[PDB]
């Protein structure tokens, strides 16, 4: 049974571009150009852009091409580095874990839109405190006593009843049944390979761009628009002297684009072989950036519009994360004339942000381990009931009372340093023990061209370098588990750092069981795990081309 | 069955020419990646493909001097080898990576045709 191909290449494409654009570009991106010199930002952003993240959507579209494996299987090319693509299926399925309960938060808010009647408009529920307060009447943006804050912590979090991660409670029956819808429609779109997914994606993934589009109408004729979105590209030049500012444009673009996470070689396994994977990386990584770009001019209309309403300035308004769409964006809905058809509009775009990037993510570990174990192959959709089953059972932490707080141990801990780590082990492997000159090769065989010097350049010394700046800062910048005033207790740091070593340590020990496993003397067994395994016959010829200066020097 | 006959190899002799032939059934040679490999002690190379959409790329070795093309009738594809060097002597494979979008990656190998050139 040969691998399948993508049915067309929008497929492709629309997959890709569905799991690169999700509520990052929408939530984070918009307001880190806000408070990093608005319009300077995309000057860091652009360049990190430029330089590391197209360089690496690149490369993994490339492998996943030409050698049609998963994250896992690709290293046949490298046999010592498959940790690390055991590692980064890991850290999908660690991410699924908490990634699918967002989800589960947009399906529950859209069900909340069905009514005329927002139940994040107005107090007077069984969720709201006595200290609610009527919007209205009255930093804002951590207020927590307006219908809508209290809506969500204390009616879909529920978090007003744990005490902190010690005391997560049990699983609420309406994020459970919001979190089994998410997950049987993720069983049902990846139950049957890309065959299904490519046409799920088509909705998914293009859907929030008419959601956006109309987004953007609306909010620039709203009051105060403008001045929000003054406040969102107001140039300020000397931000870019703080190193901060570069730390956040690297570590959005790396977690935005989704390049070396396992899911675009997964995608490009797929492939023909003669797809133009380098215009792909292109286009499809200047759609992620152009997105949040565009997003960032709908987020900041509505922000200005809230801090024109409440008489306040953007930055008592300007939030990030769950807070903005789920407390602040609802509450603007709520303003809005026909606020019923905006938050059904708004929720559906979060739900398809979201669902694709699901799609992608575990996607990576289906074909990663089903490449590695053929059995899994054989049997697709009970495989894909088993990922998505023990998504759903290890996600049901994150939608306990608590559950907030095990969200923002695994958003911290599950794709940070070790996601980071793993993809500059992979981006090393390829560009040096494989060879950026066999790369190019490769790509040649496949295009009919070899990519440039600067392609070659960056895969080499800059994409590599540009990841061990973000793992070093990514350590420095280690603060202690926190959510809002709560301080996480040690064990639940020590069990984050546990979490985030788990994928880690996978590359090390598989280096040592290969090296254990192997047979021969020490330099015969360094050959094996360095050789790519199909030129296994030539190392017993004494012909390691790693043993060589020359490999080392192809630049 | 996807099966690739590769024909027409044998003895050549320095700066000489010779058409191989693969006759591929199973799938429609017009629509897939048809390439062709060479293993002279030395690992299998790439030499020249016509691709799905009838892009005809070739390996920098043999480039100006091999002409990849493929008859959409009879369902083969042909390599014609000019000036032919003692260095081109090796088992010639034809390879069909897949038969492009809503397709199979069938990765599968003709027996491979043996070129021999003698200076
Ligand atoms: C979910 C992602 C986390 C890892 C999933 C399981 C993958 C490891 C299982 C496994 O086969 O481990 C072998 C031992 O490696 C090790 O020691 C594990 C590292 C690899 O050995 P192999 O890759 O040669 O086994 C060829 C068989 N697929
Ligand atoms: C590229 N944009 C998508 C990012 C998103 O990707 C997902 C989503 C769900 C499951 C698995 C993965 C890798 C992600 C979210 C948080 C941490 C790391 C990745
Ligand atoms: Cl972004
Ligand atoms: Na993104
Ligand atoms: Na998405």
């Amino acid at each position: 049974q040969p691998r399948e191909t993508w049915g067309k290449k929008i497929d492709f494409l629309l997959s890709v571009v569905g799991f690169a654009v999700d509520l990052a570009n929408v939530w984070r991106f918009p307001y880190l150009c806000y408070k990093n010199g608005g319009g300077a930002f995309l000057i860091p952003y652009t360049l990190f852009l430029i330089i590391a993240g197209m360089p690496l959507f690149y490369m993994e579209l490339a492998l996943g091409q030409y050698n049609r494996e998963g994250a896992a299987t690709v290293w046949k090319i490298c046999p010592f580095f498959k940790g690390v693509g055991y590692a980064v299926i890991l850290i999908a399925l660690y991410v699924g874990f908490y990634y699918n309960v967002i989800i589960a938060w947009s399906l529950y808010y859209l069900f909340s839109s069905f009514t005329l009647n927002l139940p994040w408009t107005d107090c007077g529920h069984t969720w709201n405190s006595p200290n609610c307060t009527d919007p209205k009447l009255l930093k804002y943006s951590k207020y927590k006593f307006t219908p809508a804050a209290e809506f969500y912590e204390r009616g879909v979090l529920h978090l007003h009843e744990s005490s902190g991660i010690h005391d997560i409670g049990l699983p609420q029956w309406q994020l459970l049944l919001c979190l089994m819808v998410v997950v049987i429609v993720l069983y049902f779109s990846l139950w049957k390979g890309v065959k299904t997914s490519g046409k799920v994606v088509w909705i998914t993934a293009t859907l929030p761009y008419f959601v956006l589009f109309v987004l953007l109408v609306h909010g620039v004729t709203l009051p105060g628009a403008s001045n929000g979105i003054n406040a969102y590209l107001h140039i300020d030049f000397y931000r870019l002297k703080e190193a901060t500012v570069w730390i956040d444009a690297a570590t959005q673009i790396f977690f935005s684009l989704g390049a070396g996470f396992g899911v675009l070689i997964a995608f490009a396994s797929y492939n023909k072989f003669d797809n133009n994977c380098y215009r792909d990386a292109l286009l499809t990584s200047s759609i992620n950036c152009i997105t949040s770009f565009v997003s960032g001019f709908a987020i900041f209309s509505i922000l200005g519009y809230m801090a024109h309403e409440h008489k306040v300035n953007i930055e008592d308004v300007a939030t990030e994360g769950a807070g903005l769409v789920f407390i602040l964006y609802p509450e603007a809905i709520s303003t809005l004339s026909g606020s019923t058809f905006w938050a059904v509009v708004f929720f559906v775009m979060l739900l398809a942000l979201g669902l694709d990037s699901s799609m992608g993510g575990m996607e990576a570990v289906i074909t990663g381990l089903a490449d590695d174990f053929q059995v899994l192959k054989r049997h697709r959709k009970l495989f894909t009931f088993g990922v998505t089953f023990s998504t759903f059972l290890l996600a049901l932490f994150c939608i306990t009372k608590g559950g907030i707080y095990v969200l923002t141990l695994l958003d911290t801990f599950a794709a940070g340093t070790s996601i980071l780590f793993a993809v500059l082990m992979e981006a090393i492997g390829v560009s040096w023990f494989y060879g950026v000159d066999r790369f190019s090769n490769d790509i040649q065989q496949m295009m009919g061209f070899r990519p440039g010097l600067y392609w070659r350049l960056c895969w080499k010394f800059v994409s590599p370098a540009f990841l061990l700046f973000v793992v070093v800062v990514s350590i420095i910048n280690f603060k202690p588990l926190t959510y809002d005033d709560y301080i996480f207790p040690p064990w639940a740091n020590w069990v984050g750092w546990g979490i985030a070593l788990s994928s880690m340590v996978l590359v090390p020990i598989y280096v040592i069981y290969k090296f254990l496993s192997t047979q021969g003397s020490l330099w015969e067994r360094l050959a094996y795990g360095i050789t790519p395994e199909n030129e296994h016959h030539l190392v017993a010829q004494r012909d390691i081309r790693q043993f060589q200066l020359q490999h080392w020097l192809a630049i | 069955e996807v099966q690739l006959v590769e024909s027409g190899g044998g003895l050549v002799q320095a700066g000489g020419s010779l058409r191989l032939s693969c006759a591929a059934s199973g799938f429609p040679v017009y629509q897939a990646n048809m390439y062709w490999y060479r293993q002279a002690g030395k690992e299998r190379e790439w030499v020249a493909a016509i691709q799905s959409e009838g892009r005809t790329i070739y390996a920098d070795s043999v480039k100006g001097r091999f002409t990849i093309s493929r008859d959409n009738s009879k369902n083969t594809v042909y390599l014609q080898m000019n000036s032919l060097k003692p260095e081109d002597t090796a088992v010639y494979y034809c390879n069909v990576k897949d038969a492009g979008w809503a397709s199979y990656q069938y990765d599968y190998w003709g027996q491979g045709t043996q070129v021999t050139v003698s200076s």
